[PDB]
């Protein structure tokens, strides 16, 4: 799949709060969340409250990439809308995550990769053992 | 043992009259005939009484003026401790084996956890009184008193 | 509204507020302190210095006329067996 | 088609279990080969988590 | 749980016991009806009354019968 | 004399707080 | 940051992803189960090891382990 | 890169938790990073020589204090009516009435009263000078430099012992055995005979005189003939003055028994022939396991032959040996255990039976050395039990245990925990309902209805320990018996003098009050092995998580899944069982002092009739001795008691500290912190000034950590304060 890109879009309706960026989006990450709207709708917008949607491919920035989960996953319910977020660094560079494949985590998907993936089973791990590693790897 | 028995006891005699002066002191602002008369008097007679009943079971008595109670065995003493202990024992075990034999009715069919928060079952056929023999849960013991899933 | 990739300061609060004014200096008078805190800009050695003064500290405890190290006098107490 | 029947009673031997040495009802027995963990079992009693059914391996024994 | 029928429906573990009586007086969890709520309360309401009123009954009848107001008066 | 030492007992902790500090944010 | 693994004894219910808030878990085509699908755990750097995939699985026992190693700002959970 | 290097890991955490956790690990070598066994065995072997420096010191400087700042000899002279001397006191911050009320024991300024005891320790092995003290602290001094030097010089290559080396246990037994219990033990008697029991007697054998002065007047002659009676002809007259040569006997060897008349202590001839005695066990003992001679045992075999046939328990003890000398927290767990007990043998035999001279009348010493090692007991049995599930987590082999005695521990856990938790629930249903009941009558005014259980099992030991009180005729005190006879004067005559003394506390006498504690105390055992084996037993793991054994001994949680997981790691389980142990020792040393303080007093009536219901405790112990401690400092006057009136309140300031960081927790303190995060950059001449560390909350097993550790501290300290002044400020 290839990302989209994200260049310039408008900010939804807000006026100000206590709860956005501080400078450790200055120095080391912060990460932005893109949905498009199909009306000037309102949302609860965490970290505070009552912020107008917009209609457009509205764009806003936040941190702990968490907060803009949180908001997509009410963005999905409530109203259907699709979204995805990406984490913008401090000197530009262009980190796509999530939805990533393109199609949601929780639907399945023909080329991803295990990674982390166990085939001997719980309680079947050992018991050290003054080697590297812990046994569950 | 070095208690003397509460009979020549000088402390435990002594105690008894200290008791009821002032039980006695009481009933001088009440007037007799009045009711928070008698009942003062009632609780003197008591006093009296259950230092006289002390006296004559027995009761060793400490240096204090107490009754100590002797739990060793010691034949002279039993009622002190044994023979209660062997009725605790008997109404304990009594209610041990009634509610046991209960939770083993309930478990076959059923909903059994709806026995357990409402038993509109009561004594479920007629339970309780199985308890009088308990017991004979000695012979319940040579066959199946335990089960057999963990450990022996 | 205004997110530029290009430019990743104004972006996030990087900017000074305006609390910042780079503006002109003071009077010449500084020419004079330029001179006698000069010795105390250097830094670790000032670090020594202070440390290292901390013999004031020393020199003022040794010798300390009022401060109570005197009874002043009394008949001590035995006092519950002696 | 393979080793427990349908009604069978059986006995859990995973360990890891919370009905470890207990035994339970078995719903049915999926036959894929590729299935690690068939033999799928009903329990009279729930874990700490409020679940009632669990798949297992094919090592248990009967009864 | 009387007050929901799932949550009525079976007692499995003991933690049942206990919710009942943390979420007996919980109405807007009941239900969704902002009317059966608020007809639930102010039922409520009266029951305290009575309560209360009750309390005022014993505080006056043990004064009669079981105090020595006269005397103190 | 003992008016001499419980106060480098205090400059002491001066010095270690100080080095220390520096140790831990390196 | 967090360590988190996956065990064959899954079954692919999906809901270990669902939980997830930071999204470091993700589904993939297996052929151990009926679902014919199972959990996996790419991105682990965003995982703040708050056990919400743990409370989620049917599994008896986890199929899906948080084990909380080494710590981030992002397995800390910092906005700051 | 930073601290802590030996924690990478831990090194780069942005947060302040690296601080705090960089500190709590230093010790946990496994845990390092790139650790290996050789490197945590003499790191663990140069740590050891870092103690002892350490000890040394602590020593030396109570040698040099005493010498410069305590009188000693005025104490020396006249025992009996003056006070022993810690150290000086300077504090700019003290005012005129202070320096005033501390100045004490005919000291030029203001001083601690020492409680430690060290003045009759001294006195008794023949210090008579200050002179004496400066040299013992020098030679300590040196002492603590030769360890210093033997740890570095273990830490250089070429000096340096291997693995094997440290686990070769068959030869470090026999040693220790032979020449660290059984030489040392032999030294000491050599100096008892030398110069503590002629030092007693009056003469001062010193280093310039001990060559040219014999020990007894007959040579070493009897001892190499085989007659070594004529060591024990002459012993010390019961009207004997300690340091004075009167009445002073020629005997070096006796077992008189009893105690000193004068000085209420053991007879120093008694512990010359003790120390001589046990030396020869311990020397024999030494001699046992094999080493490079072709002679003695191996451990191990001992271990494998050990095992009943037909059953029951197994494979035996095959295997163990290995168990336990790759695993030092065994080692370390199986010491502690060890080392706990006898730490209580010290305290219940120090006071039962007093080594030194003129220690038994120093009331507020006996009472505090007492306390001080009954908590020291108690928190060394608590690491027992700790180092046990930390064995079975990082070093337990369930494989090459194959059904042993330690693996059958495991697979019938349920069946020790669950009457653990039966005693335990059985001891506290009853105390405190026989409690309770005591209460209800003595508020109803009714004391002669009380359940007061005569403690007729211990009161049956006491009579036949000689004690002739009571009417039960057993050994020892009986009319016809192999046993007393056997006392063969000797012991008997001197130590039945000592047992029936009504002032000593060598078995005092017991009633129902004693009854009623002794099973507070058996419930405070319980309870608190109750806690501590099923951490044990479910380290490794439970049903609620059966993988425990994959994250260690110390972790947060689980998680709320599965209906709740707090408290579930063996570390917690720990956690929980130093509050019990609290309480318990807490019950033994109320026990113990009260009891005492009624004695001194003379008036043990009070402490038989309140003790059996508890509002005599509270009221007739903790309220009555209250009262001069809390007038230290009066809105009127300044007393030298105002020291412990602080520091009882400084104890109650850190114990609900404590209360904070245990009641409330993490979640709340973290979300604050954000706020307070977001504050300081958005402040004005605030903002030039960063942080290099991220502000966060304290982690749920630091908090459970730190308010243990002000509760613990506060309880100690609350105590310590009132056992001293209460028990100072009477006498
Ligand atoms: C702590 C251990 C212990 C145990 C398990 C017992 C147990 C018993 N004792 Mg002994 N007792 C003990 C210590 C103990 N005692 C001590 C230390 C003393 C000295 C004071 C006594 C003095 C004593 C006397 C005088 C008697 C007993 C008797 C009894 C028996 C009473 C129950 C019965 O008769 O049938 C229901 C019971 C077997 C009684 C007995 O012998 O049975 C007839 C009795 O006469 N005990
Ligand atoms: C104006 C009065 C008022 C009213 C009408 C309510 C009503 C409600 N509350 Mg609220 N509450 C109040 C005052 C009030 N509260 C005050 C003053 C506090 C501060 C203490 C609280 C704190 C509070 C909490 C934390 C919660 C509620 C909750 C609720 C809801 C349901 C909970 C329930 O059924 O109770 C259940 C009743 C019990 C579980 C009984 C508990 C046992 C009691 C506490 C022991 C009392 C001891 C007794 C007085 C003395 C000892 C006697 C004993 C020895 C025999 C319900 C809407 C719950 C909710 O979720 O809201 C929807 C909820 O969790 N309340
Ligand atoms: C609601 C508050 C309240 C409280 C806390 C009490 C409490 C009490 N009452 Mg009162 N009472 C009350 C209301 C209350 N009452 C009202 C409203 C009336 C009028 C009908 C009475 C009429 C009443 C009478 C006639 C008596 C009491 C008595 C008592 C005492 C004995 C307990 C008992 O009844 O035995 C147990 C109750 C039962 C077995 C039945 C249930 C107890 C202190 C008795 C008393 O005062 O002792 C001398 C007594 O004889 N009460
Ligand atoms: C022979 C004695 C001995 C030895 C050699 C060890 C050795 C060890 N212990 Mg162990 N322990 C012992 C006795 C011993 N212990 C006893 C008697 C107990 C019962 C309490 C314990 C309980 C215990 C626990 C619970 C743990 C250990 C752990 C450890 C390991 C790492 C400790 C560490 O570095 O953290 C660093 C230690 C500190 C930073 C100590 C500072 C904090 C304390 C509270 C300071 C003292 C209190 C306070 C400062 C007093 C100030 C008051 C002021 C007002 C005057 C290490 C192998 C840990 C372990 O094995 O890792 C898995 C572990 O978790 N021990
Ligand atoms: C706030 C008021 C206050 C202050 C500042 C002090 C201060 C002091 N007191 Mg005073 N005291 C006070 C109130 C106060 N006291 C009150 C109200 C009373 C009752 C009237 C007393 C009664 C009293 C007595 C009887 C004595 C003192 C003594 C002392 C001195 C301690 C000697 C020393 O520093 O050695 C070293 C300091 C310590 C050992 C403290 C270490 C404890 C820490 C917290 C734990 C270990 C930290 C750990 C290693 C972490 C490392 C970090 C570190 C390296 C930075 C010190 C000057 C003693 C003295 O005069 O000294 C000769 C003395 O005997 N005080
Ligand atoms: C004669 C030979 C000899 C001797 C004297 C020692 C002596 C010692 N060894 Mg070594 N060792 C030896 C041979 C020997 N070892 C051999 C052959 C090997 C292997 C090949 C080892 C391997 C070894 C290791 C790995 C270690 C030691 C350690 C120690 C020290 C133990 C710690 C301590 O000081 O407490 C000594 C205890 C006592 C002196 C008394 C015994 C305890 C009792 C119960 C106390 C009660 C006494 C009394 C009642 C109370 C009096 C109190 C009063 C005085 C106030 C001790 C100095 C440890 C260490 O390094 O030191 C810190 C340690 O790590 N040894
Ligand atoms: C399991 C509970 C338990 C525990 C841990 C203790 C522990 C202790 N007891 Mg207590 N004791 C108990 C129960 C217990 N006792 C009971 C139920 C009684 C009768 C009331 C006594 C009477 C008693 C006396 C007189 C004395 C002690 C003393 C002591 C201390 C010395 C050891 C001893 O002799 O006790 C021996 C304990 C037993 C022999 C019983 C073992 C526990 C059994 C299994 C409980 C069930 C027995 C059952 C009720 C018997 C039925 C009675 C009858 C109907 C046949 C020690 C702290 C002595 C002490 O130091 O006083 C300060 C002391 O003199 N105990
Ligand atoms: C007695 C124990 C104790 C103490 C001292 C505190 C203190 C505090 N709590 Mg706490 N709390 C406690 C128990 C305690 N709590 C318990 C048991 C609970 C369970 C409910 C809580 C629950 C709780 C909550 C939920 C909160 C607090 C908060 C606070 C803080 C309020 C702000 C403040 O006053 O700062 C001033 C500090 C003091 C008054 C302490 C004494 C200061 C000393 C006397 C001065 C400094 C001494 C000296 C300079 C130190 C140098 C010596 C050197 C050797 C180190 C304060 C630190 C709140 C907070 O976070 O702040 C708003 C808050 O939200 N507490
Ligand atoms: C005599 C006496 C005494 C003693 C005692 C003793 C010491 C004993 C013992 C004992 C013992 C040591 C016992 C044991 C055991 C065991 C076991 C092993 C058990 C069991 C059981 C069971 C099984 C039960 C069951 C049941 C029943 C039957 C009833 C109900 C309940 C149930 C149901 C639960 C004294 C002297 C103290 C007192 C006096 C008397
Ligand atoms: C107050 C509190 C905090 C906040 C505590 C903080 C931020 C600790 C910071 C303490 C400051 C730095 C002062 C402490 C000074 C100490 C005397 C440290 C001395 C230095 C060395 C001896 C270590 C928690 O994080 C917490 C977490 C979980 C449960 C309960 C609590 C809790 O009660
Ligand atoms: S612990 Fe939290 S972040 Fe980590 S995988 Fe589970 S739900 Fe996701
Ligand atoms: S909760 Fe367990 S079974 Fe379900 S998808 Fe996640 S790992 Fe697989």
């Amino acid at each position: 799949t290839p990302p989209e890109l994200d260049p310039n879009t408008p900010s939804p309706i807000f006026g100000g709060s206590t709860g956005g960026l501080l400078r450790k989006a200055q120095v080391e990450e912060f990460y932005v969340i893109t949905w498009e709207s199909p009306k000037e709708q309102i949302f609860e917008m965490p970290t505070g409250g009552a912020a107008i949607m917009r209609e457009g491919p509205n764009l806003l920035k936040l941190a702990r990439k968490e907060q803009c989960l949180a908001l997509g996953t009410r963005l999905r319910s409530k109203y259907k809308i699709k979204y995805q977020f990406y984490r913008v660094f401090p000197s530009g560079e262009v980190q796509y995550l999530h939805p990533k494949d393109g199609v949601y985590p929780e639907k399945v998907n023909p080329g991803r990769q295990g990674v982390g993936v166990n085939f001997r089973s719980i309680g079947k791990n050992v018991s050290p053992i003054e080697v590297k590693f812990t046994g569950k790897q | 043992s070095g208690l003397t028995p509460c009979k020549e006891s000088k402390q435990f005699a002594k105690r008894e009259k200290q008791s009821i002066k002032k039980l006695e002191s009481s009933l001088k602002i009440y007037a007799a005939d009045s009711a928070p008369a008698l009942a003062i008097n009632a609780t003197i007679e008591k006093t009296k009484r259950r230092f006289d009943n002390y006296a004559k079971q027995g009761l060793l008595c400490g240096a204090d003026g107490l009754p100590h109670l002797i739990v060793s065995g010691d034949q002279r003493h039993w009622g002190e401790f044994i023979t209660p202990g062997i009725l605790f024992l008997y109404i304990a075990g009594w209610i041990g084996w009634v509610g046991r034999s209960y939770l083993i009715a309930i478990r076959d069919e059923k909903k059994p956890t709806q026995k357990e928060i409402i038993i509109d079952v009561p004594l479920a056929s007629r339970l309780v009184f199985r308890g009088f023999s308990w017991p004979i849960a000695a012979y319940r013991e040579l066959l199946n008193g335990e089960l057999v899933a963990k450990d022996v | 509204y205004f997110d530029l990739e290009d430019i990743g300061n104004t972006t996030g609060q990087w900017d000074l507020y305006g609390s910042d004014a780079p503006s002109p200096y003071s009077p010449l008078q500084s020419k004079f302190f330029e001179t006698f805190a000069a010795p105390f800009t250097k830094r670790g050695l000032l670090l020594k210095f202070l440390i290292l003064g901390g013999g004031s500290t020393l020199a003022y405890f040794s010798t300390t006329a009022s401060g109570d190290i005197l009874p002043i006098v009394k008949g001590p107490q035995l006092p519950p067996k002696l | 088609p393979i080793g427990p029947k349908r009604g069978a009673k059986v006995k859990i031997l995973r360990q890891e279990s919370y009905w470890y040495k207990g035994t339970g009802s078995v719903v049915t027995v999926d036959q894929d080969p590729n299935t690690r963990y068939p033999v799928v079992v009903r329990f009279n009693k729930v874990n700490y988590a409020n679940v009632s059914t669990n798949n297992y391996a094919l090592d248990e024994v009967e009864e | 749980g009387h007050f929901s029928r799932t949550i009525a429906k079976g007692p499995d573990t003991t933690t049942w016991i206990w919710n009942l009586h943390a979420d007996a007086h919980d109405f807007d969890s009941h239900t969704s009806d902002l009317e059966e709520i608020s007809r639930k309360v102010f039922s409520a309401h009266f029951g305290q009354l009575s309560i209360i009123f009750l309390w005022l009954s014993g505080m006056y009848f043990h004064g009669a019968r079981f105090s020595n107001y006269e005397a103190w008066l | 004399p003992s008016l001499f030492v419980p106060l480098v007992g205090l400059l002491f902790p001066a010095v270690a707080m100080a080095s220390l500090f520096l140790h831990v944010e390196k | 940051s967090h360590s988190v693994k996956i065990y064959d004894t899954c079954i692919g219910c999906t809901q270990c992803v669902r939980a997830c808030p930071t999204d470091v878990l993700e589904m993939i085509p297996w052929g151990g189960c009926k679902a014919k699908q199972i959990a996996s755990a790419p991105r682990t750097e965003d995982c703040v090891g708050c056990k919400r995939c743990e409370s989620a699985c049917p599994t008896d026992f986890l199929s899906v382990r948080v084990y909380l190693w080494h710590e981030t700002t992002r397995s800390m959970g910092l906005a700051y | 890169l930073r601290i802590p290097r030996f924690s990478q890991g831990l090194a780069q955490d942005p947060t302040t938790r690296r601080i705090w956790f960089g500190i709590a690990t230093a010790h946990d070598f496994e845990s390092h990073d790139d650790i290996t066994e050789g490197r945590l065995y003499q790191n663990i072997f140069a740590s050891h020589f870092g103690q002892l420096a350490i000890i040394f010191l602590w020593t030396s400087g109570n040698l040099f204090h005493v010498a410069w700042q305590g009188n000693f000899e005025a104490w020396v002279q006249d025992p009996f009516h003056v006070r022993p001397i810690a150290h000086a006191i300077w504090d700019p911050h003290f005012g005129q009435p202070a320096v005033e009320a501390f100045t004490r024991g005919g000291a030029l300024g203001p001083v601690n009263n020492a409680y430690s005891g060290v003045y009759q320790w001294w006195y008794t092995i023949g210090l008579r000078t200050n002179e004496d003290l400066y040299t013992g602290a020098i030679f300590l001094l040196f002492l603590s430099f030769i360890s210093l030097l033997a740890g570095w010089l273990h830490l250089q290559p070429k000096w340096k012992p291997s693995v094997s080396w440290f686990k070769n246990a068959e030869s470090r037994l026999n040693h220790h055995l032979s020449g660290l219990f059984g030489v040392s033990s032999l030294a000491w008697a050599g100096h008892l005979v030398h110069v503590a029991i002629p030092g007693s007697r009056g003469e001062y054998v010193r280093w310039n005189n001990f060559l040219d002065v014999l020990p007894y007047p007959q040579g070493l002659g009897p001892l190499l003939t085989g007659q070594w009676n004529l060591y024990a002809q002459n012993p010390s007259s019961s009207n004997h003055l300690f340091g004075t040569t009167q009445g002073a006997g020629t005997a070096i060897l006796t077992i008189l028994g009893g105690f000193h008349p004068q000085t209420q202590s053991l007879w120093l001839t008694d512990m010359a022939h003790h120390h001589l005695a046990i030396a020869f066990l311990f020397l024999i003992g030494g001699l046992m396991y094999r080493t490079n001679f072709g002679i003695g045992h191996s451990i191990k075999y001992i271990l494998e032959a050990h095992i009943p046939p037909g059953g029951r328990l197994g494979r035996g003890h095959k295997g163990l040996y290995d168990t336990i000398n790759n695993s030092i927290h065994f080692q370390l767990g199986l010491a502690l255990a060890s080392l706990g007990v006898i730490t209580s043998l010290v305290a219940q035999h120090m006071y039962s039976l007093p080594a030194y001279a003129f220690i038994a009348q120093d009331f507020t010493t006996q009472a505090a050395l007492y306390t001080h090692h009954q908590y020291i007991a108690g928190f060394i049995m608590t690491g027992a039990f700790a180092h046990g599930p930390i064995f079975f987590i990082r070093d337990y082999n369930p494989e090459q245990n194959a059904d042993n005695v330690l693996a059958r521990m495991l697979e019938h856990k349920e069946a020790i925990i669950s009457h653990l938790s039966w005693a335990s629930l059985f001891l506290g249903f009853h105390t405190l309902g026989l409690y309770v009941h005591n209460d209800v009558m003595l508020a109803f005014g009714t004391p002669e209805k009380q359940i007061l259980i005569e403690p007729i099992f211990a009161q049956w030991i006491q009579s036949a320990h000689g004690k002739t009180s009571y009417g039960f005729d057993v050994l020892l005190s009986s009319t016809n018996s192999p046993a007393l006879n056997a006392g063969r004067s000797i012991w008997l005559p001197g130590w039945l003098n000592a047992i029936n003394e009504n002032s000593n506390s060598l078995f005092l006498t017991i009633g129902p009050g004693d009854f009623l504690v002794h099973h507070a105390i058996a419930l405070g055992l319980h309870t608190t092995t109750l806690i501590l084996v099923k951490g044990a037993l479910d380290a490794r793991g439970s049903k609620l998580m059966p993988d425990k054994k994959d994250f260690g001994y110390s972790f947060p949680c689980d998680g709320p899944g599965r209906g709740g997981t707090c408290d579930i790691s063996a570390w917690d389980d720990f956690y929980l069982a130093v509050f019990w142990m609290l309480n318990t020792i807490g019950w033994v040393t109320f026990y113990w002092h009260w009891k005492h303080i009624t004695l001194w007093q003379g008036n043990v009536s009070q402490f038989n009739e309140s003790s059996t219901y508890l509002m005599g405790w509270l009221r007739d112990y903790l309220w009555l001795n209250s009262s001069q401690l809390i007038n230290g400092y009066t809105p009127l006057v300044c007393n030298s008691l105002s020291v412990w009136a602080w520091m009882f309140l400084f104890g109650h300031l850190v114990w609900a500290t404590g209360f904070m960081f245990l009641i409330s927790w993490r979640g709340y303190w973290q979300e604050l912190i954000e706020t307070l995060a977001w504050a300081h950059e958005r402040t004005p001449l605030a903002n030039l000034i960063r942080w290099r560390d991220k502000p966060v909350a304290l982690s749920i097993v630091q908090a459970r950590l730190v308010g243990l550790v002000h509760f613990s501290v506060g309880y100690i300290f609350t105590y310590a304060a009132f056992l001293i002044a209460s028990t100072s400020g009477k006498f």
